[PDB]
């Protein structure tokens, strides 16, 4: 057992190791607490990067700590310019030594931490794995920490010969792992005869709001998208006592939490009159943390929109325009950890990740009536509530870590 | 048409009661199953 | 079901198979009242006598059967309970008092043609329909005679009987929270429910909107079918309190 | 004074009939010191 | 009672004086409702606590009265009990919540100017009646005062207040079986029942039929009338179930 094991109670070690040049939370460990501070650190980079690489219409979705946690398997068998670029991009090399050698098994603490939930009207749900050739010879040291570490062990298959079969198999074991919910992870020919070592990524979150919207009250509404234009949403309402906090320049932060309080979904409204694009450019670790401890409890009425999110982008792609090559180089790939040797050597062909937040009135993933009523409301034609008919990041975040388990932009929830 | 007021909650009582009693096979095919009429029947008040 | 006849196919849609998983067996019968909720007789899981005491994972539920003994592929639907409500004051150490219970559904059935929830009555259609004289209808796999058991779900219609008929027919001390069936001896015809009924619904059709009522779960009786005896049944409605109150506070 | 009773005096004794008047005040078309106070209660502001 | 004044002759013929037989001495308040059925509250015949604990026996009942202390020859009559039912889910050691208890006579009593039953609200009544700002009628020969015993019967109308404000006025649970009343601290009027009076009727009269009904049972409170606080009363109403079915079993 993991979640109550110790570093030295499995002697792990890599096969390399990296060094760079050079109020924590009660019954929280140390460990845990810096590398859930990387990962945030990850999350605000990777996320403005992925908005300069799109359209400000477009809606934006990942799980950070998804992306974190996968990728730092790699780093457990990595060497050279591979393990380096990793620390950097993941900004592993900003904590201290023992917790970087020993990332893979605090990656298992932090998790143990949130999975500690299940207050089953809040479930986190993921399925992470790495699939390699079965021609190669896989480290059974490698195997064995892994077992421990990650749950399982990389599984061989044949994406030589059985390519479409393997691709079955992929998906076979993350439909049974989040069971029925994601069936397709892998694509229609995603996996080929070049396919070598491929990383699976998926997480999802099922969750009531403590404070539910009433389907009476959502409306037909327009939502002012960022292009000028203006469409059709279902928009959601509700008046009530929620943390909330209008900062500088006018931008709006609400908290709604989950029934349990241990998960919340933090929404960044600006004004009208600044736009997200620059909000985002100032969205740092600590300016995100600051707002969070400006929040203070309100009775206030709420405007929000039904809303489905995805992560359709290339995780490779947006990681090595980061940073990340060596790992994905069939030349440069540094993998010693994993398969040694060098005829064909071993490196990342694939990053099939899979994240989605579905909200409505009911919460994150929660079935709700889609009929909407015409009717009155009896509500104030002059009331001032926290609108959010107009672009606006989104956040679902942990407490007390303050892990950032998903973020993302709202930028068009109609059709 | 078969009036129907519901009692429950369908929130905490699932779905089904608005259309409760009503059977696909039978009631819904308007066709009757072999004895219901000797319930039918039952209900008459001799004077 | 002594002196009843074959069910017909989606003449009782509602009917539900209490299932024990090991060893595997039948239980009693039940009736689907939503797509989670499912009613039942409390001794059918809670009775010392006879040492049965079962938990939520003891038990499963099968759903949309005809026969007895064959598992019907694509007709009848399987569930496991998440959770098992006995009524606070069932009372299995005198006579089978508020033998009710309530069982939730780890996951909500898919309605079809075999497969339909019953009403439950309110005070009017209640006053109305249970009156001595009128008929139900009493289903089950149960025993055929009281001294074996069908190959197909067993049905057959009952009257009401008279409260003071069904207290001087019986020593056994009854209450309020039952109501008792089944034909005179001056009258003739016969019929009853058995043991391995329990749990089963007591169904009356209403003339009002042309619907099917759940008005007593088979409870209890003495023998099966003997001459100037009647069955028991819970009386539904008498316990729709405690019914209401158990699906508002564990229903979600 | 319109009264439904409930309970039968085979049960509960006589009395259910006639209860509530007083034989020294609505017997006697005579009202209490304070009862006035209590009738002027029940104002309901709309 | 406290800031009540003097009752009138016949005033609250439904007034009982509940009595300890030895040592002899005022236990508490009550009510008639029939010629052989008295009400009172729970705590005032089983409470430990205090070391109450009596049965029929060391019991007696005094209709009529309106001093406290004088015997009142041909116009009050003392009867015997023949038993006392409480509440099957009052628990003194939990709280005071059913706080209620009925009490048979020995033999029935006459009625006369100064011994005549009040009447027990119906659901409407109930519903109409029983809201804030409404006020009721609590009479008892209690204290004075909660730091003083009165020579006559004493009386005194308090309004009935909102339960969220009753709720917020105490650390104590306020259950659907409690409801209370009095003046708020902003009203400037006072006044409250206290030690010695509980078990004694919160009357009201329908401005219906003109008719005293008894919608209460003076049971508890923090103290007595302290700035702040209320009294707390048993909703007689919300347990006639109860008081039926003790009544249909033991009353012949
Ligand atoms: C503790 O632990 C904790 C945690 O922890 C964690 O951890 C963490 C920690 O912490 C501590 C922290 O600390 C701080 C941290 O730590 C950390 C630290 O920090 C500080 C740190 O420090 C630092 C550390 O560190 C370490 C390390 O390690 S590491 O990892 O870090 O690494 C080590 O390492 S090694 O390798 O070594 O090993 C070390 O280290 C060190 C070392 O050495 C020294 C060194 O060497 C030298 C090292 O050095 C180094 C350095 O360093 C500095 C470095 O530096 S740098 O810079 O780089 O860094 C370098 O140098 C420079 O290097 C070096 C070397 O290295 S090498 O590698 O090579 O070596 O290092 C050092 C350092 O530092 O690092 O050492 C250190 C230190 O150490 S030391 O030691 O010294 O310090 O670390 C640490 C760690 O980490 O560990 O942090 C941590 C972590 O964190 S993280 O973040 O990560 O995560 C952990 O983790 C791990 C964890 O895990 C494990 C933990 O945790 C865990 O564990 C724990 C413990 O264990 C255990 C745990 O905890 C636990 O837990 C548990 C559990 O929990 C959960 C617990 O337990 C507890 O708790 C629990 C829970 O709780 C909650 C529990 O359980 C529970 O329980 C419960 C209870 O049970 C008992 C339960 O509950 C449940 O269940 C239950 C049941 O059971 C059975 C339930 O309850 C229930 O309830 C119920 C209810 O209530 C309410 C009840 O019931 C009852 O009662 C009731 C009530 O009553 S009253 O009085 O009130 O009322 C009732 O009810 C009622 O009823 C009534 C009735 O009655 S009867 O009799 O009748 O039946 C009613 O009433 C009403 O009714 C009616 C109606 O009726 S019917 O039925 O009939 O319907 C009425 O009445 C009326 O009406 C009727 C009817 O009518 S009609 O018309 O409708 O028909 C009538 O009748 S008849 O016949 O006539 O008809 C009547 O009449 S008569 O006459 O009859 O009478 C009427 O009357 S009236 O008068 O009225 O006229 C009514 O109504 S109405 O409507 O009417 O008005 C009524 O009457 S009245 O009178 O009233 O009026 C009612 O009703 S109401 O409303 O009304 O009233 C009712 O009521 S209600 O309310 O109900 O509704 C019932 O019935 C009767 C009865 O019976 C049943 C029952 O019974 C009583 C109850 O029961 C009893 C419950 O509730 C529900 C539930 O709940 C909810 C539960 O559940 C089951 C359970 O649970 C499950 C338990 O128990 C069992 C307890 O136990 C005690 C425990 O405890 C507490 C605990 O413990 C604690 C946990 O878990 C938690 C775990 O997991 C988490
Ligand atoms: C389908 O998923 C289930 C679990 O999600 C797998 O069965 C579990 O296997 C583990 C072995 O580590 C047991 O401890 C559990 O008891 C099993 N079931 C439970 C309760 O989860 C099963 O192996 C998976 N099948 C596939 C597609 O591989
Ligand atoms: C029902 O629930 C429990 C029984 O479960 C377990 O198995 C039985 C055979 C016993 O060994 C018991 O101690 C175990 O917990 C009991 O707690 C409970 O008393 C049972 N109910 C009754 C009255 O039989
Ligand atoms: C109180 O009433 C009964 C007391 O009767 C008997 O005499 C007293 C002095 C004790 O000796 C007691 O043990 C005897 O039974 C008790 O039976 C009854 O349980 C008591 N009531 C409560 C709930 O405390
Ligand atoms: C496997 O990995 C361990 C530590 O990660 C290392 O010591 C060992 O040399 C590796 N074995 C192979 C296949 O070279």
């Amino acid at each position: 057992d993991i979640c109550t094991a110790k570093p030295r109670d499995i002697p792990m070690n890599p096969m390399c190791i990296y060094r760079s040049p050079e109020k924590i939370p009660e019954a929280t460990n140390r460990r845990v607490w810096e590398l859930s501070k990387a990962n945030s650190r990850f999350a605000t980079t990777f996320y403005q990067h992925l908005a300069d690489s799109k359209n400000d219409n477009d809606n934006i979705f990942l799980s950070p700590l998804s992306i974190s946690t996968a990728f730092a398997m790699t780093k457990l068998g990595a060497c050279n310019d591979t393990l380096q670029q990793l620390m950097e991009v993941f900004k592993f090399d900003t904590i201290s030594e023992k917790t970087s050698d020993q990332i893979h098994f605090f990656f298992a603490k932090l998790n143990c931490r949130l999975y500690r939930k299940a207050n089953k009207a809040s479930k986190l749900v993921s399925a992470n794995r790495l699939f390699g050739d079965k021609s190669l010879t896989f480290n059974e040291t490698y195997q064995d920490i892994s077992e421990l570490v990650y749950g399982a062990k990389l599984q061989p298959l044949d994406f030589k010969e059985n390519a479409e079969q393997s691709r079955a198999a992929i998906n076979k074991w993350v439909s049974n792992k989040t069971e029925g919910r994601i069936t397709d992870v892998i694509p229609s020919e995603a996996i080929n005869e070049l396919t070598v070592l491929v990383l699976v990524n998926t997480i999802y979150f099922k969750g009531l709001w403590k404070s539910k919207f009433s389907p009476e009250n959502t409306r037909k509404e327009l939502f002012y998208k960022a292009d000028g234009e203006s469409c059709s949403a279902s928009m959601m309402y509700q008046e009530g006592k929620f943390r909330y906090r209008r900062v500088a320049e006018g931008t709006q932060v609400l908290e709604l939490p989950f029934k349990g309080d241990d998960i919340t979904m933090v929404l960044i409204l600006p004004k009208p009159e600044k736009s997200l694009a620059k909000v985002e450019k100032e969205l740092t670790p600590e300016v995100l943390q600051e707002w969070l401890d400006e929040l203070e409890e309100m009775m206030l009425c709420v405007h929000m929109p039904r809303f489905r999110i995805e992560d359709g982008f290339s995780l490779k792609e947006q990681l090595q325009d980061m940073g990340l090559v060596d790992l994905f180089s069939p030349e440069k790939s540094k993998l010693p950890g994993i398969v040694a040797e060098g005829r064909d050597d071993l490196y990342v062909s694939d990053a099939f990740h899979k994240a989605f937040l579905e909200v409505n009135e009911e919460g994150s993933e929660a079935a709700a009536s889609t009929a909407v009523v015409i009717a009155g409301r009896s509500l104030n034609p002059n009331r001032v509530c926290f609108k959010a008919n107009r672009p606006f990041l989104v956040f679902i975040r942990e407490v007390p870590l303050n892990t950032i388990i998903f973020m993302g932009r709202v930028a068009n929830p109609c059709v | 048409t078969s009036e129907y007021q519901t009692f429950f909650n369908p929130r905490t009582f699932g779905s089904g009661e608005a259309d409760c009693g009503l059977r696909p096979l039978f009631e819904k095919k308007s066709l009757e199953d072999k004895t219901e009429r000797e319930l039918l029947e039952s209900y008459i008040d001799g004077r | 079901i002594v002196e009843g006849s074959d069910a017909e196919i989606g003449m009782s849609p509602w009917q539900v198979m209490l299932f024990r998983k090991s060893p595997q067996e039948l239980l009693c019968g039940a009736s689907l009242i939503s797509d989670r909720w499912v009613l039942t007789a409390a001794h059918c899981l809670l009775y010392p006598p006879w040492d049965k005491n079962f938990t939520e994972n003891d038990l499963l539920v099968r759903i949309g059967k005809h026969s007895r003994t064959r598992y019907e592929r694509n007709i009848e639907k399987i569930s496991m309970l998440e959770k098992i409500y006995i009524h606070p004051r069932y009372n299995w150490r005198e006579n089978l008092d508020r033998d009710i219970a309530l069982m939730k559904l780890k996951k909500p059935v898919a309605f079809s043609d075999y497969i339909h929830p019953v009403c439950l009555p309110d005070r009017e259609t209640a006053a109305s329909l249970l009156q001595a004289g009128y008929k139900g209808r009493v289903t089950g796999w149960g025993n055929l005679k009281e001294t074996g058991q069908p190959s197909v779900l067993q049905v057959v219609n009952l009257p009401i009987v008279e409260r003071p008929v069904c207290k001087d027919s019986t020593r056994i001390r009854i209450t309020d929270n039952m109501f008792c069936a089944g034909y005179k001896p001056d009258e003739g015809k016969r019929g009853d429910a058995c043991e391995g009924d329990a749990g089963g619904p007591f169904v009356m059709k209403s003339p009002f909107n042309n619907r099917w009522y759940q008005m007593g779960i088979v409870s209890w009786g003495e023998g099966c079918d003997r001459d100037g005896k009647y069955g028991f049944y819970t009386h539904v409605f008498r316990l729709k309190k405690w019914i209401q109150k158990v699906i508002d506070q564990f229903g979600e």
